[PDB]
């Protein structure tokens, strides 16, 4: 055939993928963490962005960080050979590198771990999405006028 | 004949580094709102990276805080695109 | 009416988060090479993060390395793009 | 006028901008860090690339963490009106969010701190590129066959 450049990830395959959305809203007493008041807006938003998009939408809502864990290992399990690519997002209260489950702290680096390509060889090659909505430390930013 | 373990991956942060990530109890998360628009508005038309500038000029823009704590009162937000893609990403074809 | 303080950023690492950084003691270091590359073929045609997105595959797939040391032997690196840009940068104009 | 969209950064300003490359290879015993040779390939290699992109190029050798410190508070202070955007290149030893100096370390924070868009007033709004060769910690990635 003609030319072939690969600079784009090859999208066409069966499916596009799966997009898992963990919801957190709701917090054990004991992390003295408080409620997220809204986040389910978010979580519809992100159903209905993804549907539309074609991925293979899963919503969970306020997972414990065992469950957190349990789930991103078993979605890692699963065969993606026929999925393009695959997206997690994440909601919830957060600091630097770690998100919460309702109760306690799960390392970011613990849950895309379980994606890396030599751990997930069905995802190996393909664009493996993390979105993360939680605060990654305390600071907070001024601004400036322009 | 390998490539890293690390490779392929694209973390869409909500905001910068050791900084805190806002949210409106109505709206929703500055971010996310953000991202949905611009993935409504982008995904069959531009490239991810593309779309998600979108996304941080956006809630760097059209996003302040009201708080009757001066505290956390006229706060700003910018997100932080990290790529460990090897490739251009287009949700079409 | 304002921007936030950390906007129009662009940090571009030559590895992710919490690794080693490789370097040629002949041909400089892998991203350095890859990044000066990609800038001399790409710079007049390509935006900014699809260049870096070149960089990235090009350390990730023609780079591995070598020594006499098991520990430092057959490895690998991906280089990091942090983006808190709010706009698509073009070296032309 | 027609239709105006600002997606991209205005880079037709008089001066594409400085670069400032540090390319710290030399340092002190005390530190116990190890020279890193071949990094004036990488400093050359830049200088030139940079050249032919339009900017003004400004190389630095073995800089000390004062010297690193002083060099960006000068360069934050100068009048960037004129310029589209600035451009740092940092070449050195490194840890997690640090860069060393030749005699000991410096916070990324505090060397990009200086141009934030409040305190560098004529870079305010446009693009602020730091390209940093450094380690960012001890991992080694094994990689995986494809
Ligand atoms: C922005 C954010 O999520 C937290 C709020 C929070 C999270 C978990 C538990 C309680 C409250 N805010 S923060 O300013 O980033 C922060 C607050 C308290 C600690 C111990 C760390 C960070
Ligand atoms: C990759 C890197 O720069 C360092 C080598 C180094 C740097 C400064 C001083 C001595 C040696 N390697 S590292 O494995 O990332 C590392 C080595 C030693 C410490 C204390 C931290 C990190």
């Amino acid at each position: 055939s003609g030319i072939s450049l690969d600079n784009s990830y090859k999208m066409d395959y069966p499916e596009m993928g799966l997009c898992i959305i963990i919801n957190n809203k709701n917090f054990h007493k004991s992390t003295g963490m408080t409620s997220r008041s809204g986040t389910d807006v978010d979580a519809a938003n992100l159903r209905e962005t993804f549907r539309n998009l074609k991925y293979e939408v899963r919503n969970k809502n306020d997972l414990t960080r065992e469950e957190i864990v349990e789930l991103m290992r078993d979605v890692s399990k699963e065969d993606h050979s026929k999925r393009s690519s695959f997206v997690c997002v994440l909601l919830s209260h957060g600091e630097e590198g770690i998100i919460f489950g309702t109760n306690g702290p799960v390392d970011l680096k613990k849950i895309t771990n379980f994606f890396r390509g030599d751990r997930c060889r069905s995802l190996t090659g393909k664009p493996k999405l993390f979105i993360i909505q939680a605060c990654r430390g305390t600071e907070l930013d001024c601004g400036i006028e322009t | 004949h390998k490539i890293p373990v690390e490779a392929d991956f694209l973390y869409a942060y909500s905001t910068a580094p050791g900084y805190y990530s806002w949210r409106n109890s109505k709206d929703g998360s500055w971010f996310i709102q953000s991202l949905c628009a611009m993935l409504k508005q982008y995904a069959d038309k531009l490239e991810f990276m593309h779309i998600l500038t979108r996304v941080n000029r956006k809630v760097a823009t059209e996003f302040e805080s009201f708080s009757f704590d001066a505290t956390f009162h006229a706060k700003k937000q910018i997100p932080c695109i990290v790529s460990m893609l090897t490739k251009e990403l287009y949700f079409y074809h």
